[PDB]
């Protein structure tokens, strides 16, 4: 696409969440959700082949249906209270329908089946955008109404998302699905702590973003979609194995990496509220994430899979990637646990 | 020469080097000035 | 909001037509302007939990 | 709402007494899980017919009902033969009978073992939860 | 050094660790009260900005 | 079949260097690595480390406590007191439940 | 938690009253660890690009160290203020509701009967 | 002996649609 | 001195570590000469019981 | 401790910035000089423990363990030096880095003053250790051993994290001194029974307790030499050190909650000892020997008597040096015939008369020959276990008989009989291999002359 289209489309993608985040009125929050939905569509389907077209279609009908449900909440609330914002007096069922619709937009299970497939049909950089920047708008709405959310709905969604994300990711050889199920599981953690401490949902989002960004950038370095494709990194970009491994352990919540901090503080704050049972199952199923992250580490940095003859040409050539952002996000996403007290508050 | 295809980084990007060093010197001098202006402000507001 | 930019810049992009008792064209009060104007002034500054 | 009242009839009277009332409740409770399971089952992995669809709903709901009826009986029977109401070991025996029933209906000795242990422990922790007042979905305090 | 230093340092540590323990328990009690009662500086939830109420005379009298 | 190196063979480490110590393939680096282990391992740690531990005094008051027990067993025997009381804390200071 | 407290300016990074708090020491263990996180980044950058890890691009390495210490200094100053505010609000609350945080007289061990548990 | 490193048979178990 | 300088690395660490422990002591003097067990009067030219 | 830690953190820059021909000499020279500095901890002239700051502090329990860790780093470097000679330079420096990182964390793990700080360090050791077993292991099974090691630990460790958080949400702190001086008796309710298992299963898995021990024979049988040395000598003792530290806040539930675990240890140790009689793999025979010794350590800690703690601390240090010496000796054969089968090579005393002496002395330490500290542990654990109940002597009597059989059967099989004369590649023992054994055995003999240093907290 020509530079005018990129400027218009990339500005609109950026504009959406900023409108949702800066808006007092609910209809303007909805408007920002529409900008993101509309402008991402051309980006997703740019390569125009049978798979990205299905991906851009499944995404549209999912996110448009969820939009209509959110709008119904915004309108039933204006009927009940004559105002364009949710109040303590807003009907209970109005809030729950907003929650289910937004979770449908985030990809939280059981409204999750679309996310792994859409992430699979699109290029890596748009998976990065979809799994990161596109989550801030629905989440910023939820953080604005956390005093009102029914915790029983939120915890069932979070428990479901942590389980389904673990089980789903355990069966995947496609990296883009492993990233989608990774996302689903982490959204479970952000959502579980939402009605209690919304600040910890922002900590878990930010740490997830700076872990998920370099991971995509790492796969975008050689355009590697499979476990066998990523297994050739020792013979292609061996300098990358040291930080891919840590980021994967960091995404797994293993100490003493930055990714342990979000799970650990969420568990700590959940049990300040006596949320013992939910917290225990959440931490016990987060163990399953580490297993299929460990399996990836086995295939890439801790063993050498067979390589092919044509990869010798690849070595004669010179790469201009990755950029200075990959190194900055790799270190901060793994070696920042000793700064934990400065991140929570 | 040695390389058949001349390297992109054949010689330093003097613009970047001076700019790279320039920002670093500026940030240390600004940082250090800020610190003193805070220790004076801190002391002055608290009777020390 | 989540980024109180409008409040920071001191502008009003959508803050001025949030509720019924807001300004209307040609000074036409909305239905129940008196009651709402009372409720918003009652619950001003005491916070949501006290106001409930 | 009534349907909530019915499921709270299960804890009005000390365990081991009003045995059939409890067995009825956990039998309905198991059926509700079986119906919810079938709904997802038929919708996500649809069958080749429509009778074959309904058969799977019946097979899941009776199996789920059977587990609930064997749990709510074995728990109440054990809780009175031993004359030990406030005791998690009762719910471990009932939960395992539930697990045994699951394996019996599934033609799988392995499921019976896993079901006897996993469900027995889950049932015991439910009892220990009610004694100590653990809440599944607490409300925000801090 | 003599036993004094290790002893009186251990006294200094125990005091620090003890004061911290009481502050942590006091913050939970505080956060429990502010949240449930809304009478403190924390957990203040927004109510509509009253500055945008129209106070002008209206087209009708009853307002 | 696939392209793959054959398995490397069974080398004799003493074939080329009959004074091989076990540390390095290069003789000069090899002897100085043996020397370092013996010096820092045996001459420094084991000798001085053992000495420094033999002259740590009054270790855990094993010596002071004996010197003090003799002082008390004397003082109490001449003054007719019991060698050791049954109660540790004085019964005066203990207000029991009534 | 502290979002809507009184006098809370919107999107103000370091409010004015933070200036009554002592600044972070320049060689703070927390700032120094930022300097090392910057240095490693410069090393990781050279590694990823296939350059001499320590010899290459010292202008970059200097600017990575400076950037992280500079940002860490101001970020540290903000967290000190946020932590100072937390105590400020916590203690002033204790004062305004004394009946809710009663001082307690704790009996001495002479008066307490801790049950004894023999280890046989 | 020599360190075992994955062969063709080992890697073909990640080559499917599912794990 | 371009292949032997590495021998100040660990000796420097020890010296830096010993100094870092001397600070931990300076921070924990809140009970210096105040214990019920070792508190005494200060000798003529004695400024602190321990450092 | 910052004078033991900071110089140790400097072995990492020193590893990378040293010359290719100086890495192994330089690092192994400074590792010894770091284990000398750790002796300063032993300067304990009083009954007050050393508290260095709010973070670190050393006790009579954490000092022997701290020193054993620091002394083991130079030993493992020399052990890893001949089987890494074919790797390029960055792999050696990357191996040396993973071993140093494991020494730094282990020292911080034993010196930590707070349980949460202990837990994080106690979990961080999985990373360098998983990398070692998997990257540098030899057989295809090293991949399944890394999973077994990683997820036995993690599954046990999640409940411990939960329980530690509950302790702080209730007591306000996790400082070990404060929890000691303010401990309140627990009620015997069904919730505290689970709090007890939550606080214990993490450490009981790492020992390992019988039943949940299958990770250890898998990990050992496939780790490189320095992987087994650290595992058998320090990482198992993380479990023991944790249980001693946290069992203060668990009373009186240990008077009854411990029965299932005293019984798995006492019966389990007989099951593991008898396995060593029929174990066809030499590296496997030692690993089950470790499981059966840690059984006594588990049993003695569960009864919390001054003698039982004293015996377990001695057995922790004694087993640390002895099991490591055995793994090094089994490696010495393995680095010649590349086979772990115990019966494959026989009559090795004929061609390795000196190495056959170390075998005998290691074997005699393993079967606890008086006056070695291996017996003092076994003997004081028996004394306490007898007072606990008199019929434990029946099971400890048996285990002592079996322990003699598989110790001598190990020596008789490999060192005696006729030589397996087809093994023309039996090179003379390296000076490096012999120094490695002298460094294990001399401290063990010296500690027997001065047992006071490893009596623990109670004595
Ligand atoms: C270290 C510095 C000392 C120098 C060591 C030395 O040069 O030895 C050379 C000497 C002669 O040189 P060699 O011809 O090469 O001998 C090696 C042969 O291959 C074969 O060597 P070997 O078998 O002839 O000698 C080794 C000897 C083991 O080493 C000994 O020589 C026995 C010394 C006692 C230990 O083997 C045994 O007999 C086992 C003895 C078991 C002792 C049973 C009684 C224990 C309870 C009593 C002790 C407690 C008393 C407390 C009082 C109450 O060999 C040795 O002494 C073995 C070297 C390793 C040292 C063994 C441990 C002692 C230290
Ligand atoms: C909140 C932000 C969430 C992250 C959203 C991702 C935004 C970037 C969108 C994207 O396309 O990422 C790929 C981007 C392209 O750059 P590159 O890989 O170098 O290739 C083309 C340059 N010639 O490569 C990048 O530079 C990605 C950098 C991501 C920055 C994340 C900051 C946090
Ligand atoms: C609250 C959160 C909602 C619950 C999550 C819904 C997940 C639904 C799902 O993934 O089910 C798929 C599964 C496949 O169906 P199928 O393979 O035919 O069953 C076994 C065949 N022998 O279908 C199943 O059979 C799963 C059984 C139902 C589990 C979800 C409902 C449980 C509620 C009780
Ligand atoms: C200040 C601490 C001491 C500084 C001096 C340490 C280095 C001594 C010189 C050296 O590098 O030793 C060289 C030796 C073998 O290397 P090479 O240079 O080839 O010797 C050839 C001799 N024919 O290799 C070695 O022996 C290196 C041994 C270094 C051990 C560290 C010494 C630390 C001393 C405590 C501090
Ligand atoms: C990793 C395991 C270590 C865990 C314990 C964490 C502490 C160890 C790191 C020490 C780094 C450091 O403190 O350097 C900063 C130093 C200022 O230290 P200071 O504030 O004066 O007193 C603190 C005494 N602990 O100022 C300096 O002198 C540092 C400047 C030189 C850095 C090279
Ligand atoms: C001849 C041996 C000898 O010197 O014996 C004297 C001394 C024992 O005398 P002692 O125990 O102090 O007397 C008390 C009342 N009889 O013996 C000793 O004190 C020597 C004690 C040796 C201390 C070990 C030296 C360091 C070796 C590296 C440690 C590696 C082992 C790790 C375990 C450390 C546990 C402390
Ligand atoms: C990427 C963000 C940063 C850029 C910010 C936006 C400003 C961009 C300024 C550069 C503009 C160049 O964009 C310009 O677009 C026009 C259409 O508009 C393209 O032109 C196109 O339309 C013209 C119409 O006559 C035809 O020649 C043809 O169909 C096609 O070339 C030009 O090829 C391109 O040069
Ligand atoms: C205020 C406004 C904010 C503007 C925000 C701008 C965000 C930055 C957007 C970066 C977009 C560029 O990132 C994207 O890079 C990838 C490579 O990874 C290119 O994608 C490429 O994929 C593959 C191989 O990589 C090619 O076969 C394909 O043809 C090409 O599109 C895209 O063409 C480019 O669009
Ligand atoms: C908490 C302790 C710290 C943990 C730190 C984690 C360290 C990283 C562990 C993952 C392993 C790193 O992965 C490791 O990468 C290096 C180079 O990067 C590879 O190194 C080897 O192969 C590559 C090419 O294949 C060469 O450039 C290199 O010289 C060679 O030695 C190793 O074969 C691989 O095992
Ligand atoms: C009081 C305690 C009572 C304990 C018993 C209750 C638990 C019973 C568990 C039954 C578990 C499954 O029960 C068992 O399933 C197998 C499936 O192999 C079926 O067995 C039948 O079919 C299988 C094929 O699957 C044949 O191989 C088998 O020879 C045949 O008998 C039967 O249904 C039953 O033999
Ligand atoms: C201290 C050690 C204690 C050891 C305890 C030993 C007691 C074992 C009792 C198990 C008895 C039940 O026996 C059970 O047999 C079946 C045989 O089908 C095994 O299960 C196997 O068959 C089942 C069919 O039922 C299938 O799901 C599957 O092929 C497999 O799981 C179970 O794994 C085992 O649990
Ligand atoms: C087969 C293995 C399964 C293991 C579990 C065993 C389940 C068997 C027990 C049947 C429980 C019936 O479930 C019943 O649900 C109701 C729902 O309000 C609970 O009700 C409870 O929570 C509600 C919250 O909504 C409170 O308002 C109410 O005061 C309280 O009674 C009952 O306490 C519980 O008894
Ligand atoms: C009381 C608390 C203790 C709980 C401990 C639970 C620990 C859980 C460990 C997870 C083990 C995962 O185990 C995983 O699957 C099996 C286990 O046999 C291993 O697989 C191995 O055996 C299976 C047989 O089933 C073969 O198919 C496979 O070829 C072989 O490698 C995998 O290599 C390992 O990755
Ligand atoms: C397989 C994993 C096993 C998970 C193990 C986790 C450890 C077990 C922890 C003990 C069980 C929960 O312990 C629980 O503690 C909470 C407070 O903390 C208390 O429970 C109670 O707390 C407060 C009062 O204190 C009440 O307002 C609340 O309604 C109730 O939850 C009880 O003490 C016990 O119900």
């Amino acid at each position: 696409m020509n530079p005018i289209t990129l400027a218009i489309i990339y500005f609109t993608i950026f504009l959406g969440p900023v409108i949702t985040m800066s808006s007092t009125n609910l209809m303007l929050m909805w408007v920002g959700l529409e900008f993101s939905l509309l402008a991402i569509i051309p980006m997703l389907i740019n390569k125009k082949n049978p798979r990205s077209t299905e991906a851009a279609t499944k995404y549209f009908v999912t996110q448009a249906t969820a939009s209509m449900i959110i709008l119904l909440a915004i309108v039933l609330n204006y009927k009940q209270l004559g105002t364009w914002m949710f109040q303590q007096q807003t009907n209970g069922l109005i809030l729950n329908m907003t929650l289910m619709a937004l979770s449908m937009k985030l990809g939280l299970a059981p409204f999750h089946f679309w996310l792994p497939e859409v992430t699979q049909g699109i290029p890596l950089h748009m998976g990065l955008i979809l799994l990161t920047w596109q989550k801030i708008a629905p989440l910023s709405i939820l953080i604005q109404i956390y005093p009102l959310l029914n915790s029983t709905i939120i915890l069932m969604l979070a428990i479901t998302s942590i389980f389904m994300g673990a089980w789903g990711g355990l069966n995947q050889t496609q990296m883009r699905k492993i990233m989608a199920y990774s996302s689903i599981a982490h959204m479970g953690w952000m959502l579980a702590i939402l009605p209690y401490n919304p600040s910890l949902t922002l900590l878990n989002l930010m740490i997830y973003i700076i872990l998920t960004a370099p991971m995509f950038m790492a796969l975008m370095l050689n355009n590697s979609m499979t476990i066998n494709s990523i297994s050739l990194l020792w013979n292609k970009t061996p300098a990358m194995l040291t930080m891919i491994s840590l980021m994967l352990l960091s995404l797994g919540g293993l100490p003493p990496l930055t990714g342990f901090l979000p799970k650990w503080i969420i568990i700590t704050e959940l049990m300040k509220n006596n949320c013992l049972i939910m917290a225990t199952l959440m931490a016990m199923m987060a163990l399953l994430n580490l297993f299929f992250y460990t399996r990836l580490i086995y295939s890439t940095s801790l063993t050498m899979f067979p390589t092919n003859n044509n990869s010798k040409m690849m070595t004669h050539q010179t790469k201009t990637k990755p950029n200075l952002m990959f190194s900055t996000l790799a270190i901060m996403s793994t070696m920042t646990l000793p700064l934990a007290p400065q991140l929570i508050t | 020469k040695f390389y058949v295809r001349e390297p992109v980084n054949a010689k330093p990007n003097w613009l970047a080097v001076g700019l790279s060093v320039g920002a670093s010197v500026f940030m240390w001098i600004y940082l250090i000035q800020t610190h003193n202006e805070d220790v004076l402000e801190y002391k002055r507001r608290n009777g020390l | 909001p989540f980024l109180d930019i409008q409040k920071k810049l001191g502008i009003s992009l959508d803050r001025h037509f949030m509720f019924l008792s807001a300004e209307q064209p040609y000074k036409n009060a909305a239905r129940c302007h008196a009651f709402e104007k009372e409720w918003i002034e009652c619950a001003h500054g005491i916070g949501g939990t006290r106001a409930k | 709402a009534m349907v909530k009242r019915f499921f709270e009839s299960y804890h009005e009277v000390p365990d081991g007494t009003q045995c059939h009332r409890k067995t009825y409740i956990t039998t309905a409770l198991g059926g509700i899980c079986g119906i919810i399971g079938s709904a997802y089952s038929v919708s996500l992995n649809p069958a080749d017919s429509t009778l074959e669809a309904v058969a799977r709903v019946g097979r899941y709901t009776f199996t789920a009902a059977a587990i609930g009826a064997m749990f709510g009986l074995t728990t109440c029977v054990s809780a009175q033969v031993r004359e030990k109401p406030d005791d998690p070991l009762n719910y471990f025996i009932g939960g395992c009978a539930g697990g045994l029933t699951l394996g019996a209906r599934t033609h799988s000795y392995g499921t019976a073992a896993m079901g006897c242990v996993y469900m027995g422990t889950a049932a015991a922790l439910f009892k220990i939860g009610k004694l100590e007042g653990w809440e599944l979905f607490p409300t925000p305090k801090v | 050094d003599g036993p004094e230093k290790n002893y009186e340092k251990t006294l200094a540590i125990l005091q620090i660790e003890s004061e911290k323990a009481e502050l942590r328990l006091k913050e939970q009690e505080v956060r429990r009260l502010m949240r449930a009662r809304g009478d403190g500086p924390w957990y203040q939830f927004p109510t509509p900005e009253k500055e945008f109420i129209d106070h002008s005379p209206k087209a009708t009298p009853d307002n | 079949q696939w392209q793959e190196d054959p398995e490397p063979e069974d080398e004799n480490v003493y074939a080329k260097n009959p004074d091989f110590h076990g540390y390095d393939s290069d003789p000069v680096v090899d002897v100085w690595n043996m020397r370092a282990v013996f010096f820092f391992g045996f001459s420094i740690v084991l000798v001085f480390g053992t000495t420094f531990v033999a002259y740590v005094p009054d270790y855990r008051m094993q010596e002071w406590a004996r010197r003090e027990a003799e002082r008390l067993v004397k003082y109490r025997e001449v003054n007719g007191l019991p060698i050791m009381e049954s109660n540790y804390f004085d019964p005066s200071k203990i207000q029991l439940p009534e | 938690m502290m979002n809507g407290r009184p006098g809370h300016e919107p999107l103000k990074f370091l409010p004015d009253e933070a200036r009554s708090l002592p600044p972070p020491k320049l060689n703070d263990p927390r700032l120094v660890y930022m300097g090392l996180l910057g240095y490693c980044t410069g090393l990781m950058d050279n590694m990823l690009r296939m350059r001499p890890v320590m010899r290459a691009g010292l202008h970059r390495q200097l600017l990575f160290v400076t950037s992280f210490v500079f940002a860490g200094y101001f970020y540290l100053k903000r967290q000190n203020y946020l932590y100072a505010v937390k105590d400020h609000d916590m203690f002033g609350y204790i004062k305004l509701h004394p009946e809710d945080f009663p001082e307690k007289e704790k009996k001495t061990y002479a008066e307490i009967l801790e049950p004894f548990h023999p280890v046989r | 002996a020599r360190q075992w490193q994955p062969d063709i048979e080992w890697a073909e178990q990640f080559s499917g649609a599912v794990m | 001195l371009r292949e032997h300088w590495v021998h100040i690395l660990v000796p420097a660490g020890f010296v830096f570590g010993c100094y870092l422990d001397r600070k931990d002591d300076e921070k924990l003097t809140a009970f210096r000469n105040k214990s019920m067990l070792f508190q005494r009067e200060l000798r003529p030219n004695e400024e602190v019981t321990w450092k | 401790m910052l004078k033991i830690i900071l110089p140790s953190l400097m072995l990492l820059p020193l590893t990378w910035l040293s010359s290719p021909k100086k890495t192994w000499t330089n690092v192994t020279s400074y590792s010894f000089l770091i284990s000398l500095t750790s002796l300063t901890l032993l300067w304990q002239t009083d009954e007050n423990y050393k508290n260095f700051s709010n973070m670190f502090s050393s006790d009579p329990l954490s000092t022997p363990l701290i020193i054993l860790t620091a002394w083991l780093l130079p030993l493992m470097l020399m052990a890893s030096q001949n089987h890494l000679k074919k790797d390029n330079n960055v792999l050696q420096k990357l191996y040396i880095s993973m071993l140093i990182s494991l020494q730094i964390l282990l020292i911080m793990t034993f010196s930590a003053t707070e349980l949460i700080m202990f837990y994080i360090l106690f979990e961080a050791t999985l990373i360098p250790t998983l990398i070692i077993i998997t990257r540098w292991g030899n057989q295809t099974e090293r991949l399944n051993a890394g999973i077994y090691f990683l997820f036995y630990t993690l599954i046990g460790s999640i409940p411990l994290l939960i329980a530690l958080i509950l302790i702080q949400n209730h007591v306000g702190t996790l400082n070990l001194m404060i929890l000691s001086f303010t401990t309140h008796t627990l009620d015997a309710s069904w919730s505290n029974n689970l709090l007890w298992l939550a606080c214990m299963m993490a450490f009981l898995i790492k020992m390992p307790l019988y039943g949940v021990h299958l990770w250890l024979p898998k990990a050992h049988v496939e780790a490189p030499i320095a992987g087994s040395m650290i595992l058998a000598a320090i990482l198992l003792k993380l479990g023991s050190y944790g249980m001693i530290r946290i069992s203060i806040i668990l009373d009186p539930l240990t008077k009854y909650m411990a029965y299932p675990f005293i019984l798995l240890s006492l019966w389990g140790m007989i099951m593991t000892s008898s396995i060593c009689l029929r174990q066809t793999d030499l590296k496997s025979l030692i690993a089950y020997s470790s499981v059966s010794h840690m059984a006594l350590v588990i049993a003695s800690i569960m009864i919390q008597t001054p003698w039982s703690f004293m015996g377990a601390t001695m057995l922790m240090i004694a087993h640390g040096l002895t099991s490591s010496l055995l793994f090094c000796l089994a490696n010495s054969n393995y680095e010649r015939i590349h086979s772990r089968t115990m019966i494959m090579a026989r009559g090795l005393q004929m061609v390795f008369p000196l190495m056959a002496t170390w075998w005998l002395m290691a074997s005699l330490a393993n079967l606890a020959l008086p006056p070695s500290i291996n017996l003092m542990g076994e003997l004081f654990i028996t004394m306490s276990l007898f007072s606990w109940s008199n019929f434990t002597i029946i099971l400890m009597g048996i285990n002592i008989i079996i322990t003699g059989m598989y110790s001598m059967y190990m020596i008789i099989t490999t060192q005696r009989g006729k030589l397996t004369n087809h093994m023309i590649n039996l090179q003379p023992s390296h000076t490096r291999e012999l120094t490695l054994m002298a460094l294990h055995m001399i401290p063990l003999i010296l500690l027997t002359t001065s047992p006071k240093l490893i009596t623990g907290l109670t004595m």
